C-alpha cells in the first residue's frame, strides 16, 4: 500500500524557479524508480521523465535543462526543481513510481531489445497555475 | 508446378455480362492453349471454347456464339515470362446460366492430345 | 571399375584441371551476364539520409534512404525515385550530404538477371575419347605420392560449385578420420586444407522482411531496388552448435599433433586482416551474399594433456569477385526473410 | 473521439500511430476528477485488480494501429483512454497519444 | 624487367611509426607475393612477413605481431594492369629497430618456391 502526496505553491509567477516535493507511504525511496508526469486540462499527459539513483535519471529532451529531478533518502521524499515557469507550464503534476521490462524481439546480445515503462501507482496532484 | 488461380463466386442480374479472369503461372504461357468449360447441375459438362494466347486466336462453341468473348494478356518483361491472364466475358445472362466454370490446360506429353485437360482451375460458380 | 597390383603417384598441387576449371567457371560466369543489363545511367548524385529508426548516436545503422533523379521511359521526362542501400556501397562526396556509389568512379556495373539462380548444381567432369580419369580409392592419402588403391572412371562424381573464402561449405567429407592436407607443411605461406569427417550444421539468416521495387530505366529496361522494410530492423547472423564445434576442434587438434611434435601447444586466432572478404568467410545464400564475422570461432587454446555460437554478418550488394579490373556486379534485392542451412565440410 | 455503446456490449478504442516494428502498447484510463490508472501494461497483459475482457492487439502485427477491445462494458467503464506505444523503430514517446472518452448510455 | 622502387632513408623518434612504400612495376601485380624482410648489422637477416595483393592476405612474423601493418593498393584501370603499391606501417619504434628494410618478390620459374626471392628493392635504412 503506497500513496504519494504532492506539494507545491500552485500559484507561480512567470520566470520563477519552481520546486515540488512528494511524500511517500510505506515503500522507501531507495527501492523503486520514480517519475513525474504533467497534464494540461482536457489534454493528454506528458511524461516528464524518470529519476532513480545510480544513473537512472533521464529527462524529457524537450526541456531537458530547466528541470532537475532528485530524491531524498534521508527524509524519504521525491524532489523536483524547475527553472523558468512559462504560461504553458500551468498543468497538474504527478509523482509516481514506475516498473520497467525488457521488450525483446531478437538476439539479446545484439541489443535487439529495449525497456518500456509504466507508472503502476500515481500521486494525488497539485494544480500549478502560472499568473501575475 | 502449374497454378491456375481463378476469381471467386459472384451474383449477377439477368441480361448482364460477367467477367472471369484466370491467371496461369508456372509454365511458358505463350505455348499452350486455354479451354473454358462449364458445369450445370443435372446437365453434365458443356464445352465453351478455346484461345491460343500467342495471338489470342479463339474458337467458340456454336450454340453460344455472339455471346461469349475471350481475350488474354501476356507478360512482357525479360523477368517474368511465365504468368499470363486469360479472360472470359460471358454476355446475355439467364438464370439457366447459373453454373460452375473452369479454365483448363492440356497435358504436356507427346501423345497428349488437346482435349485431355490435365490442369484445372479451382472452379467459379456464378448464380443469376 | 577397379584396377589391381597397381602403384600410381598422384599430386593435387601440380595437378591440372583445377586451372581450366577455374577458367571455365569464370567463363560461364561471364556468359551469364551478357544477356543482362548495364547500370551506366545510374551513377548519379545521391541525396541520402538515415533510415527511419530510433537511432543510436554511438552505433551506426546500415541502411540509407537515397533519393535521386532518374530517367524515364521518355527522354524529356525526369523522375524522382528513392531506395535503400547498405553503408558499404556508398561513399561521401564533397553543409549538406551527398553520396555516390563506390564503383562509379572506377568501373562499370551490371545487374544480374533475376531469372538466373546462384545455387550450385553438380557438375560431372568427363574426358574425351583417348583419355582416362583415375581415382585414388585409398582411405589415407595426404595428397602426394603413390596410391595402391586406384580405379579408373569415365566421369567424375557430383561436384557442387560453392564460393566460400573460408569454411568450405556442402563439400564432400572424409571417410573415417579427420584428414589434413598440404603441399609442404614446414612451409608456412602455403595453406593447409582441413577435411574433417563429420559435417557440422550452420544456420544463417537475414531476419528483415524485404520489399523490392521495379524501376524502369529507359525503353524496355528494368531495375530492382530495395523499397520498404516491414517489421523490426534487425541484423543478419549465423549460428553453429557449440559442443559439435568443440568436438570437431578436438578431433583436428588430435590430428595436427602428429606433424608438430606430440608435446605442443596449439591455439587459434582470428585472421590478421586484408580485404573484407578474406577477414571472414564469404558465401551466397538464396542468391544474396554474406560477409560474416568469424572471430567467435577461432579463439581458443589447447594443452598437451544446448548452447550455440552466434556470429554477426554484413550484407553487400555490389561485388568484384575474383578481383577484376573494371568488371563489377550488382546483386538484386530479394523478397521476404531468407535463411539457409549448410553442412560445413572443411577448413582452410 | 467520442464512442457510445450500450452497457454490456463490446467496444473498440483505437489510438496512436500505425505499427512500424515490434511495439509495447500501454493503456491508461482516466475517470473525471481522478489520477490516471493503468489497465494494460504489455501488449496483451494486465495486472491484478483489473478484470478481464480488456483485450489488446498483439505486438507482432506490422502495419496496424493500437486497439483496445472492451467486451461487456459498464457505466464504471466511463473513463478516458490513453495509448502509450513503445515502438522498437520509432523513438520514445514522451507525450501520450490522444484521449478518447468512452461514454455509455 | 622488374622494377621495385622503395622510398629513401628517414630518421624517426622512439615510439613512433614509420611508413615505407614499395612501388612495383613490370609484371602482373595481382599474381605474386610480396615479402618484407630486414637487416640489422651484427644480427643477420630477419623475416618480417608477406602479403598477397589479390586480397591483401597478410601473414606476420610472430615475435613482431601487433607492431607491423601491411596494406596494398592495386591499379584499377584498363590501361595499367601492371604497377602496384605495397606499404608497410611499422609501429612502436625502438633504437634497436634501426635497420635496413627490403621489399622482395620471388622467382618465376616452375620449381621456384616462394622464399627464393629473385627480385630485390634498393633498401631503405631507418635510424631511430
Ligand atoms: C541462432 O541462435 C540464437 C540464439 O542462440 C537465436 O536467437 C534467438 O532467436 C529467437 C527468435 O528470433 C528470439 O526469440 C524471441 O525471444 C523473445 C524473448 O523470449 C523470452 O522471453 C519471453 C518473455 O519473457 C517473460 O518470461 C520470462 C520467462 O519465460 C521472464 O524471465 C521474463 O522476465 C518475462 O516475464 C518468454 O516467454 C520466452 O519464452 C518463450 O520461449 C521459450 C523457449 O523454449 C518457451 O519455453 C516459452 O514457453 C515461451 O514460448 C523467452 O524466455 C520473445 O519475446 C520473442 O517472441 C515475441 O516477439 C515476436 C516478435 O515478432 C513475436 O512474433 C512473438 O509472438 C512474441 O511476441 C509475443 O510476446 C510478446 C511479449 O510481450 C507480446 O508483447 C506480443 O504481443 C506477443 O504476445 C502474443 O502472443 C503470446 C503467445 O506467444 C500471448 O501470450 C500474448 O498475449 C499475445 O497474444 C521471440 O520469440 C531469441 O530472443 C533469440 N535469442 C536467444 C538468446 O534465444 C537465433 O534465432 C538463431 N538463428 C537461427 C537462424 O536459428
Ligand atoms: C548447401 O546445400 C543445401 C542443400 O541443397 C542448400 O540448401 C538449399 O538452398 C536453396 C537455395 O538457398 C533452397 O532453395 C530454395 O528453396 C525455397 C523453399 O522451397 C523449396 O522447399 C520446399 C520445402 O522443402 C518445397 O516444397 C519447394 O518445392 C522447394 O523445393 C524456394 O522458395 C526457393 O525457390 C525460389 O528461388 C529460386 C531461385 O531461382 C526460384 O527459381 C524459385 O522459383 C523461387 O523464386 C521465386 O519465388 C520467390 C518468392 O516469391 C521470388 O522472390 C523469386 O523472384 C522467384 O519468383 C529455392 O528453391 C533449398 O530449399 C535449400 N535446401 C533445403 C533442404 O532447404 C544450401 O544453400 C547449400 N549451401 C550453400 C552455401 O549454398
Ligand atoms: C568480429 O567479432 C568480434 C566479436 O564478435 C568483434 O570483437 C569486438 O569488437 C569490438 C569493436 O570492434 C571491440 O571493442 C569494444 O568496443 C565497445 C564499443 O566501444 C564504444 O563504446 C565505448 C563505451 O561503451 C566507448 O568508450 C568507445 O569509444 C566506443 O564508442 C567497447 O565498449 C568495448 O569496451 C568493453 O571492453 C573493455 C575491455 O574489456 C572494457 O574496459 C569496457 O568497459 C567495455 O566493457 C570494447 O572496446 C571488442 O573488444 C571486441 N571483442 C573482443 C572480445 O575483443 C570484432 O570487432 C568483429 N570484427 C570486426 C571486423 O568488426
Ligand atoms: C531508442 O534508442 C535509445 C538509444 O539511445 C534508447 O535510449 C537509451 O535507453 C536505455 C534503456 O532504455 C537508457 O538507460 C540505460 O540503462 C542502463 C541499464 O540500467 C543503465 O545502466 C544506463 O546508465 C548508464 O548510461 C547513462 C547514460 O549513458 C550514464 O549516465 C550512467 O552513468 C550509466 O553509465 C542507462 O541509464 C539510456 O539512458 C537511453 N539513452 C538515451 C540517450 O536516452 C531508447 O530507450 C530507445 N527507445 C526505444 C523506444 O526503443
Ligand atoms: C525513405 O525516405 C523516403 C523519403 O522520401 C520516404 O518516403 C516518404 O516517407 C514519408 C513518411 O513515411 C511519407 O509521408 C507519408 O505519406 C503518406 C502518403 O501520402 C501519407 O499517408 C502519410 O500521412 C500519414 O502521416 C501523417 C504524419 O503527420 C499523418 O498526419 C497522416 O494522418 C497519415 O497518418 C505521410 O504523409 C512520404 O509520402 C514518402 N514519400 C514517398 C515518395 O514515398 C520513405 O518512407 C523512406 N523509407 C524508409 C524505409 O526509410
Ligand atoms: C532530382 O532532380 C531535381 C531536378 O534537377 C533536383 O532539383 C533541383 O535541385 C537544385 C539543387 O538542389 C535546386 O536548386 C536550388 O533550388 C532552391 C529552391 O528554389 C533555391 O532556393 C536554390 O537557390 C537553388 O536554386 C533546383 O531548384 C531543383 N529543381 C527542381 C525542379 O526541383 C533534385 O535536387 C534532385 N534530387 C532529389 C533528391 O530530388
Ligand atoms: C605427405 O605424406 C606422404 C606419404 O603419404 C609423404 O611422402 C613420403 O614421406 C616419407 C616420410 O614422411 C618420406 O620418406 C623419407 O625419405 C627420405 C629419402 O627417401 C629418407 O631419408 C627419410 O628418412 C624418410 O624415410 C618420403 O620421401 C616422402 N615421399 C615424397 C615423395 O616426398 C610426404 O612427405 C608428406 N608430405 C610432406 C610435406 O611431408
Ligand atoms: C581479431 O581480434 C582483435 C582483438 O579482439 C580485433 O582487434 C580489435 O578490432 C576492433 C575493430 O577495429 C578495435 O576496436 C576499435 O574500434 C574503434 C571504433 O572507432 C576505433 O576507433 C579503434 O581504433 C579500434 O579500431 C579493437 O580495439 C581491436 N582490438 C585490439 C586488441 O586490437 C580484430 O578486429 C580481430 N580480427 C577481426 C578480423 O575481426
Ligand atoms: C505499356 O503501356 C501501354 C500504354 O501505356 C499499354 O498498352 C495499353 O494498356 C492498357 C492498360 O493500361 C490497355 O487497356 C490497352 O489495351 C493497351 N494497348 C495496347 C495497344 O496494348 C501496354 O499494355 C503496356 N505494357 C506493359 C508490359 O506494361
Ligand atoms: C513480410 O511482409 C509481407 C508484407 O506484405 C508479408 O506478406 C503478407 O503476409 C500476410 C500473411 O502471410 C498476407 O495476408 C498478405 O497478403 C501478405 N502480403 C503480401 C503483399 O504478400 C510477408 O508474409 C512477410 N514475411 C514474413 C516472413 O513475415
Ligand atoms: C576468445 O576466447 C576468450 C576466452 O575463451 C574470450 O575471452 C573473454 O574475455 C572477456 C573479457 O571482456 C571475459 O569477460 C570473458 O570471461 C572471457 N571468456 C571466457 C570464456 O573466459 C574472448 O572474448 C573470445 N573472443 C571473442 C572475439 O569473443
Ligand atoms: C548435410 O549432411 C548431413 C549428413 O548427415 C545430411 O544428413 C543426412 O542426409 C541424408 C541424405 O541427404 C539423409 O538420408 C539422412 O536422413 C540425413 N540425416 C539426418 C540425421 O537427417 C544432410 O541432409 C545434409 N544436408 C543438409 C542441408 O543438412
Ligand atoms: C575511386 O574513387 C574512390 C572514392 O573517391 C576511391 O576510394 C577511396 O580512395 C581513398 C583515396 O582517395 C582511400 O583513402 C579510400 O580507402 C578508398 N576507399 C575505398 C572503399 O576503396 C578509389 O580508390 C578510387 N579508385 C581509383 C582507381 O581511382
Ligand atoms: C544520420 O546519420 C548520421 C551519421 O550516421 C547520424 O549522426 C545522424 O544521427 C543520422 N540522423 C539524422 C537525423 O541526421
Ligand atoms: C605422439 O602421440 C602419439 C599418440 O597420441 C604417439 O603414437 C606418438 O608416438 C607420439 N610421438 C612422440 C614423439 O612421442
Amino acid at each position: 500500500q503506497v500513496h504519494l502526496q504532492e506539494s507545491g505553491p500552485g500559484l507561480v509567477k512567470p520566470s520563477e524557479t519552481l520546486s515540488l516535493t512528494c511524500n511517500v507511504s510505506g515503500t522507501l525511496v531507495r527501492d523503486n524508480y520514480w517519475s513525474w508526469i504533467r497534464q494540461p486540462l482536457g489534454k493528454q499527459p506528458e511524461w516528464i521523465g524518470y529519476v532513480h539513483d545510480s544513473g537512472d535519471t533521464n529527462y524529457n529532451p524537450s526541456l531537458k535543462s530547466r528541470v532537475h529531478l532528485s530524491l531524498d533518502k534521508s527524509k524519504n521524499l521525491v524532489s523536483l526543481r524547475l527553472t523558468g515557469v512559462t504560461a504553458a507550464d500551468s498543468a497538474i503534476y504527478y509523482c509516481a513510481t514506475t516498473k520497467h521490462g525488457r521488450r525483446i524481439y531478437g538476439v539479446v546480445a545484439f541489443k535487439e531489445w529495449f525497456t518500456y515503462f509504466y507508472m503502476d501507482v500515481w500521486g494525488k496532484g497539485t494544480s500549478v497555475t502560472v499568473s501575475s | 508446378q502449374v497454378q491456375l488461380v481463378q476469381s471467386g463466386a459472384v451474383i449477377k442480374t439477368p441480361g448482364s455480362s460477367v467477367k472471369i479472369s484466370c491467371r496461369a503461372s508456372g509454365y511458358n504461357f505463350r505455348d499452350y492453349s486455354i479451354h473454358w468449360v462449364r458445369l450445370i447441375p443435372d446437365k453434365g459438362f458443356e464445352w465453351i471454347g478455346w484461345i491460343k494466347p500467342l495471338w489470342g486466336a479463339v474458337s467458340y462453341a456454336r450454340q453460344l456464339q455472339g455471346r461469349v468473348s475471350m481475350t488474354r494478356q501476356l507478360s512482357q518483361d525479360p523477368d517474368d515470362p511465365d504468368w499470363g491472364v486469360a479472360y472470359m466475358e460471358f454476355s446475355g445472362l439467364t438464370p439457366a446460366d447459373t453454373a460452375e466454370y473452369f479454365c483448363v490446360r492440356r497435358g504436356s506429353c507427346d501423345y497428349c492430345g488437346d482435349f485431355p485437360w490435365q490442369y484445372w482451375g479451382q472452379g467459379t460458380v456464378v448464380v443469376v | 571399375i577397379h584396377l589391381e597390383n597397381v602403384t600410381e603417384e598422384f599430386n593435387m598441387w601440380k595437378n591440372n584441371m583445377v586451372e581450366q576449371m577455374h577458367t571455365d567457371i569464370i567463363s560461364l560466369w561471364d556468359q551469364s551476364l551478357k544477356p543482362c543489363v548495364k547500370l551506366t545511367p545510374l551513377c548519379v548524385t545521391l541525396q541520402c539520409t538515415n533510415v527511419t529508426n530510433n537511432i543510436t548516436d554511438d552505433m551506426r545503422g546500415e541502411l540509407k534512404n537515397c533519393s535521386f533523379n532518374m530517367t524515364t521511359e521518355l527522354r524529356d521526362k525526369k523522375q524522382k525515385v528513392y531506395s535503400l542501400f547498405y553503408r558499404l556501397d556508398v561513399v561521401q562526396i564533397n553543409s549538406n550530404k551527398e553520396y555516390r556509389l563506390i564503383n562509379c568512379n572506377t568501373s562499370a556495373i551490371t545487374q544480374a538477371c533475376p531469372k538466373v539462380s546462384f545455387e550450385p548444381i553438380p557438375i560431372h567432369y568427363c574426358a574425351p575419347a583417348g583419355f582416362a580419369i583415375l581415382k585414388c580409392k585409398d582411405k589415407k592419402f595426404n595428397g602426394t605420392g603413390p596410391c595402391p588403391s586406384v580405379s579408373t572412371v569415365q566421369c567424375t562424381h557430383g561436384i557442387k560449385p560453392v564460393v566460400s573464402t573460408q569454411l568450405l561449405l556442402n563439400g564432400s567429407l572424409a571417410e573415417e578420420e579427420v584428414m589434413i592436407r598440404s603441399e609442404n607443411i614446414t612451409n608456412n605461406a602455403k595453406n593447409i586444407l582441413v577435411q574433417f569427417n563429420t559435417p557440422v550444421q550452420i544456420n544463417c539468416t537475414r531476419p528483415n522482411n524485404n520489399t523490392r521495387k521495379s524501376i524502369r530505366i529507359g525503353p524496355g529496361q528494368a531495375f530492382y531496388a530495395t523499397g520498404d522494410i516491414i517489421g523490426d530492423i534487425r541484423q543478419a547472423h549465423c549460428n553453429v552448435s557449440k559442443a559439435t564445434w568443440n568436438e570437431t576442434l578436438g578431433k583436428v587438434v588430435k590430428q595436427l599433433r602428429k606433424h608438430f611434435g606430440n608435446n605442443t601447444i596449439i591455439r587459434f586466432a582470428n585472421s590478421s586482416g586484408g580485404d573484407l572478404e578474406v577477414t571472414t568467410h564469404s558465401f551466397n545464400c538464396g542468391g544474396e551474399f554474406f560477409y560474416c564475422n568469424t572471430s567467435g570461432l577461432f579463439n581458443s587454446t589447447w594443452i598437451s594433456n544446448n548452447d550455440s555460437i552466434t556470429l554477426p554478418c554484413r550484407i553487400k550488394q555490389i561485388i568484384n569477385m575474383w578481383q577484376r579490373i573494371g568488371q563489377a556486379m550488382y546483386a538484386p534485392p530479394i523478397q521476404g526473410v531468407i535463411r539457409c542451412v549448410s553442412n560445413i565440410t572443411g577448413l582452410i | 473521439t467520442f464512442v457510445s455503446v450500450a452497457p454490456g456490449q463490446t467496444a473498440r478504442i483505437t489510438c496512436g500511430e500505425e505499427s512500424l516494428g515490434s511495439r509495447s502498447v500501454i493503456w491508461y484510463q482516466q475517470r473525471p476528477g481522478q489520477a490516471p490508472s493503468l489497465i494494460i501494461y504489455n501488449n496483451n497483459d494486465r495486472p491484478s485488480g483489473i478484470p478481464d475482457r480488456f483485450s489488446g492487439s498483439p505486438g507482432s502485427t506490422f502495419g496496424t494501429t493500437a486497439t483496445l477491445t472492451i467486451t461487456s462494458v459498464e457505466a464504471g467503464d466511463e473513463a478516458d483512454y490513453y495509448c502509450h506505444i513503445w515502438d522498437s523503430r520509432r523513438p520514445t514517446n514522451w507525450v501520450f497519444g490522444e484521449g478518447t472518452t468512452l461514454i455509455v448510455l
